[PDB]
């Protein structure tokens, strides 16, 4: 079991610029690695293999480099269809081990969340339970501290813009009228401060 | 050339016998490893084995105790049996053609969602501030759900957001539009969502 | 006591090109087509004709560190090749020596057999341990697969 | 384990296929041997593992059956294939051989030409007696000879010797010998040797009396 | 190329000892099984022993287990069988046959050497002629022959009017009598006209007693 | 056992092509690699070509690359090297060694090496010149002008063979060889003599000293 | 292509003394494969050491290879007067196989004195038009003495011809050889000509001279 790293965890460039993707192996495996780059939606695709290769029908634009625990991919003038996801797999010992991956995001001007809050419906409050739900949209996704866990993740929501968040507070019959301020915060990049959104 | 296909159950109550069934065509069976592949997000990408077109299973180590990997020639048909599945088998698993040197052709892949309960839900609820735009469905099991906004009208500013899974075995939804600071009362704002696993159109307004 | 033991396996590769890439350069590609089997094949004495002796080192975990295979007849127009396992691997108290022998005969169908026949020399009375002949039998499969998958990738190679 | 071969002879002409078989007492494995020998020659190994064929045997030669059943087909039987074939058994031990099939020339039946010959002169001083009938020219092998003296059959005091099958006709010579004592040659007047051939239509019976030569 | 030679077996009497020797060149002797393979002189193949080449794993036939001794040495390149207290039955042509490298089965074989066992000695041919009379006067063709009986041993070569007459002479195989001595029966057909006109002499030949005898018919 | 006998020494003009062979016994022939390796006077050792009769194939080194070619006939066993478009500096001793393993790749059995000269001169006779003093002193044989090499000098006729020097010969630069032999002697004695046997030129030259 | 160096550039140790050489690789050899081999000064290059720590058959137990990397040592412990000759060491981890440069083995002993005896040209090369005038070097240690030529004071650089002789058998003492070639007329041209020599034992170079006419 060679457990590989990935790095960067997420890189967002321009489409037209060059990527460069690492992948360092745990032991020192040979030049034995395959470069894969899954679609959001789709099944991954082979491009480097045996960690220079590359097979027929792959664009030239893929290059891969490198040898022992260190390998590169090198994407040179990355088209729209080179924002997927990229995974290196090492082939040297059974199990063949993926990596954990790397997206490959759309460079585009900072933005900022437009920060939403939401009480539960009472018709949920009929039902025994509350919901409070937190929104964030139009922004680079770095954090968000819904505080008082229950905690909702939600991305991938970027076609010609960036993405947007959702949050959920699950509580039960009676814990937010305990709680008269039960405010939600935000921080971004993007951001000044970070944004604060409550209600009774 | 060589597109293959799987043909199990997407939906395997725990503890039970997981069934992928993977059909080949446009090619010789004895072309490449036939392996099955399964992606999880806890855990990413994984092999789950792989066998050579006689016979030659290599599992995973730690899968090996609970997985069989078969091959059936005469109809250029291998199968994946995965038994005593617990919740943390879920996963898309592709079926999938490996050279030597990686994975070389690969199949649709299907959810497969291990921890099965009752096809149930879902119910509605809206989300309106009101101080100065959206609804959550949640509690249904199947995880397939479409969502549309005033009949599919709002296509412009709408944000279906993907099923997050709970604790308690069902899926929780939240779609929402980008509303303008005015027009709240000039015309109606009312999301419909159909579960095709449960048929049940349901139509909230806010 | 001397065991005898005859599998025949098939293959899609022709026989010509099949004993140029299985057999004659084995050294070159298993340990490329099938790292996760074998570490590395080198001719300690020799140069893969008569009385070669290829050491064959495996990964990390795997019960032998390595083998020893003295290379005994290598005839091309056959496509035969006869080979000892003469240290290293299953050979301890119980294996002394086994003799191997693999002909590949070209079928009419464009495939290729392979015809291979094993001789275990257990010291005094051993049996032969069902386990070794199974683990035998499966890096044979890995190694072939291996190499046919290779010579299907890459086309061109060894004609 | 008791290998047996079934045809124990085969006639089969030159291009004719030919199929010879070779049982064995319990399950061995695919591992068994064809060897050929030829009338003389060491035997010359053609099949091992019941399949494979050795380097250097035609193409003709194919082995097949696994268990306690295999076959050795000649497809384009040549004339050089003509020789006793071997089944051999090396999957425990001790090793065992089969019995050897005899592939020979197939010709057209024919009736022995039969001869018999009085005891010699000078043999009757020395103490004993041997009348020989001689069979020519006859074919197949398979022909019986018994001897008959004063319409009484003998056995257990005669041999027999056949030689090879011809390489000019492709037929056999008998010689089949009845040896006695002076004592018991004398006590006994009327000798024949009867011919039971496939070709002879009835069986001939080519008799002499003592007295005159 | 691979080729293996044999020693050679002598006449011994049925309790003596042989230790047949086989030289083989062309190949690695160090990493061939060797094998010992009699042929009864009219019955076939038998395996009699069986030596590897490192630990020397001896395996022997059923009916020959105290009695012979396989060794071998891989530094003259030699096989070796000590055969003691022969019998009768132990007579037949040995072969010195290697095994191909897996599956023991014997891709080379020796020139084999005629071990012989009997009490009897070389003891001299006795011919006797054998011909037709009156009774047998048809066809215009009959036979006449020649009986070599009582002679050992193995060979005696029967020609007929010194190597001239060569048409129809049939030399039959040589059979063992009750005793340890052969017989054989060579005989020629010839045209019945040339049976009182025409002399036909055969001529024995026993290198092992040198009588180079012949006999008018 | 092994072992791996080479041709003789040899004279080629420059830009002729010398063919050295190399027997090889006691081994499978076709089972083992063949080096040629090419050491000069004093240089170190650089190998030319390797020969796998196995593979049966061949490899050169970049710096030669064309100019040698490595041959074999597995018949006879033997391992030719054929050096083409030979130069002045190309005279050195050369060897065969048989690569133990294709990956163990250390020789361990050599050739006795095969001495190529190549020089434009050819066969020429040695000149003879005593060298006298003008305690002890010393008396010399100056041995200029010949070609090739060996030859083999002594003194007293073979019998004065102690406090002798013979150093080793000099290619002077019109393409001839020379050298010198000395002895050393008290001034207390007697007269010694020189004598030279060149081979080649069938010569053989006795020479006087005066002695002071 | 590996670039394998070795250390001491020539090595000179008193017999029965421990002597260490060292072999540097500029990549890294796989594996421990460096081979040292041993060259007599006029046989081939005998094999002593494989994979850098094993010696040979027929080997003397006193060579001993250590190492690995791209640094590796080989120790021989009782010098015996076999024992000094060129040990060349071959990498066979990396394809193209590479040897070393070698590192003569001397024999060291205490420093002598050469005794430098310069002699006339023979009349002979004379008549036959020609001059040689030669310089002996006898029984000096160690090799590093230069020698050079005045021809009436004056030093020509590129015409004398230096030949040092191998070490000796019984005493390990060097002897060098120092001949001045020129024509008759240049001969004929200068008075007096003398060989130096800066050997380390003498401690004044002393330049030995001869008279043109006397002799």
């Amino acid at each position: 079991e060679i457990v590989l790293t990935q790095s960067p965890a997420t890189l967002s460039l321009s489409p037209g610029e060059r990527a460069t993707l690492s992948c360092r192996a745990s032991q020192s495996i040979k030049s034995f690695l395959a470069w894969y780059r899954q679609k959001p939606g789709q099944a991954p695709r082979l491009l480097i293999y045996d960690a220079s290769n590359r097979p027929t029908g792959i664009p030239a634009r893929f290059s891969g480099s490198g040898s022992g625990t260190d390998f590169t991919l090198t994407i040179n003038s990355l088209e729209s269809e080179d924002f997927a996801v990229y995974f290196c797999q090492q082939r040297n010992n059974w199990p063949f081990t993926f990596g954990p991956g790397t997206k490959v995001d759309i460079k585009r001007t900072v933005a900022a969340p437009s920060v939403f809050i939401f009480p539960p419906s009472d018709e949920q409050l009929k039902s025994g339970t509350a919901s409070v739900v937190c929104l964030l949209n139009n922004f680079y996704p770095r954090e968000a501290k819904v505080q008082w866990s229950q905690e909702s993740v939600t991305e991938q929501d970027s076609k010609d813009s960036t993405y947007s968040l959702s949050s959920t507070l699950t509580l039960s019959k009676a814990d937010y009228e305990k709680h008269k301020v039960y405010a939600c915060e935000v921080t971004h990049q993007g951001l000044s401060s970070p944004v604060t959104k409550s209600f009774n | 050339q060589v597109q293959l296909q799987e043909s199990g159950p997407g939906l395997v109550k725990p503890s039970e016998t997981l069934s992928l069934t993977c059909s080949v065509s446009g090619g010789s069976i004895t072309n490449y490893f036939w392996t099955w592949i399964r992606q999880s997000p806890g855990k990413g990408l994984e092999w789950i084995g792989y066998i050579y077109y006689s016979g030659g299973t290599n599992y995973n180590p730690s899968l090996k105790s609970r997985v069989t990997i078969s091959i059936d020639t005469s109809k250029n048909q291998f199968s994946l049996n995965m038994n005593s599945v617990t919740a943390a088998d879920t996963a898309v698993y592709y079926c999938a053609g490996s050279y030597y040197y990686g994975v070389d052709v690969w199949g649709q892949g299907t959810t497969v969602t291990v921890s099965s309960a009752s096809t149930k839900g879902p119910s509605v609820f809206p989300l309106a501030p009101c101080s100065r735009l959206g609804c959550l469905v949640k509690d249904y099991f199947p995880e397939p759900v479409t969502v549309s906004w005033n009949s599919g009208a709002l296509t412009s500013g709408v944000h279906t957001f993907p099923a997050v899974l709970q604790s308690s075995g069902l899926y929780s939804l939240s779609s929402v539009v980008t509303v303008p600071s005015s027009s709240l009362g000039t015309k109606t704002y009312t999301c419909n969502v159909d579960h095709k696993p449960s048929n049940t159109k349901v139509d909230k307004r806010v | 006591g001397v065991f005898n033991y005859e599998t025949e396996t098939t293959s899609v590769i022709p026989a010509a090109r099949l004993f140029k890439a299985f057999i004659l350069d084995g050294d070159n590609l298993f340990p490329k087509v099938a790292p996760q089997a074998i570490s590395s094949v080198e001719n300690i004495e020799g140069n893969g004709g008569p009385g070669t002796i290829k050491k064959i080192s495996f990964p990390e975990g795997f019960p032998f560190k390595y083998v020893k295979d003295r290379v005994d007849e290598v005839d091309h127009t056959n496509f035969k090749y006869n080979y000892s396992v003469i240290e290293g691997g299953p050979i301890g108290d119980t294996l002394e020596k086994i003799s191997n022998e693999i002909k590949i005969v070209a079928t009419p169908d464009g495939g290729s057999i392979l015809k291979i026949s094993n001789k275990y020399h257990t010291k005094g009375d051993h049996e032969v341990k069902a386990e070794q002949v199974k683990a035998s039998k499966e890096m044979g499969e890995t190694l072939l697969r291996a190499v046919e998958s290779y010579l299907l990738a890459h086309s061109d190679a060894y004609n």
